[PDB]
């Protein structure tokens, strides 16, 4: 399955892939280091992922 | 879960 970038906010990328034409793939999110600590990383991911797991399908475990 | 991965210098990436 190919995956392909989108930007969910500046300095955020998320990675995806096609599924069962419902909710994309989540397969990583990369914070650029220009614009995030690894603290600030961890605090956005602890904001979002709420979201995140409503607007992509989000393997849990 | 998904798991953090600070190897790389150009970003953090969280693996899912």
């Amino acid at each position: 399955e190919k995956e392909w970038v989108e930007q969910d906010e500046p300095g955020v990328y998320i990675t995806l892939t096609a599924l069962a034409g419902g909710a994309r793939d989540l397969k990583r999110v990369r914070f650029s280091r220009k614009r995030f600590s690894e603290i600030q990383a961890e605090q956005w991911w602890a904001d979002n992922r709420g979201r995140m797991y409503e607007q992509y399908n989000v393997r849990m475990v | 879960g998904p798991k953090w991965v600070k190897t790389d210098s150009d970003f953090i990436v969280l693996e899912i």
